[PDB]
């Protein structure tokens, strides 16, 4: 909405995308690693030891 | 009334220069949306670094 609202420079809001476009994989590699194996193998052995 | 046509000319130079400004703004919104659609395509390929 800040591209069309008046009294703004175009290049100052084009740099708010490069901030936003790198904050979207700094939250997709923070839940794509702690959900990868550190919470997979906590559910691997614990579902075997529940069955036994 | 057509003799002068002098102080009626720069008020059309004003509204024509704002319209060429509003064109270049919304031509820039359709060039940063096409940056978001180049990242989401490449990221959902599977290759991140």
């Amino acid at each position: 909405e800040q591209y069309c609202a008046p009294d703004t420079d175009i290049r100052g809001v084009d740099a708010q995308i490069k901030n936003y476009l790198d904050q979207i994989k700094m939250a997709r590699a923070k839940f794509g690693l702690e959900n990868k194996y550190s919470l997979k193998e906590r559910l691997s052995t614990l579902t075997k030891e529940l069955n036994h | 009334k057509l003799e002068n046509l002098k102080d009626k000319l720069p008020d059309i130079k004003s509204i024509h220069s704002k319209l060429l400004l509003r064109i270049g703004k919304l031509q820039g919104l359709y060039d940063s949306v096409q940056v978001i659609n180049r990242e989401v395509e490449g990221l959902s390929e599977g290759r991140t670094s």
